[PDB]
């Protein structure tokens, strides 16, 4: 999971 | 917004999109080239496709369970670009690159017809 | 194989799926949560969920055009999870973070139950 | 397009  | 992204998600969707395809599960459509036929799900062809895009919104086509493409079109070079829509692998060789690159451009796959061009740059 | 890949090919395909849902074109099932109605790609939440993979693999639950999930499920939290089933972002908020576990433990989704559990386990 |  990432911060887009 | 504030959301969070799953890196891997579109391929994973992806995946399992050509797992149903390859067990036959929920296809709703039946490509005829030539003499050759290749069962798919409508929605993954219209997502990879500006043909099938363009075919599939037709308020009367939209409800064929068979489409027979132009005869010029070669089955293997539509069995590549199947397999292409459906993994993102593309298997281009010196063998069928003018099929693919003509099977593209009659599809409407921009990326597809970008690198078969590149290719064929680049051996001339 | 000796195959090419067009990296950002999966992403587009998810993209152009949620074009599709957006405009309602050929969506082919209803999803109600209590009071509310979900159209969907039958297809799109198989790829997705354990429990919809499960359902429409069925011989009889696959020709549904009407599912009804459990009554103990949150419209908001399977709002969240279907947007995210067709854009790889979930948006997880301190007010929604329980009712869209409880949906993704449901709904068999387990990226997004492990996400959820780690956000739990870092607000403790 | 890479080598995948
Ligand atoms: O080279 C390509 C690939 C492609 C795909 C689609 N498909 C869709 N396009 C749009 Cl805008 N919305 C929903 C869908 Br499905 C249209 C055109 C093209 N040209
Ligand atoms: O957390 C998850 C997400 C998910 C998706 C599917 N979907 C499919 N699985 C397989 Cl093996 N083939 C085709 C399809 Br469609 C099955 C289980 C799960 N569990
Ligand atoms: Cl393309
Ligand atoms: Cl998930």
């Amino acid at each position: 999971w990432v911060i887009p | 917004d504030s959301c969070i992204q799953f890196t891997r998600h579109a391929s994973d969707v992806l995946l399992n999109l050509n797992r149903l395809r390859s067990r036959d599960i929920l296809t709703d459509v039946v490509i005829v080239v030539s003499r050759e036929q290749f069962r798919a799900h409508k929605t993954v062809l219209m997502a990879c496709s500006g043909l099938f895009y363009s075919i599939f919104t037709d308020q009367l086509k939209c409800n064929l369970s068979v489409i027979n493409l132009d005869p010029e079109i070669n089955p293997e070079g539509f069995c590549i670009l199947l397999d292409f829509m459906y993994t993102s692998r593309l298997n281009l060789r010196e063998g069928n690159i003018m099929a693919v690159m003509a099977t593209a451009m009659y599809l409407q796959m921009e990326h597809v017809v970008d690198t078969c061009r590149k290719f064929i740059k680049a051996s001339e």
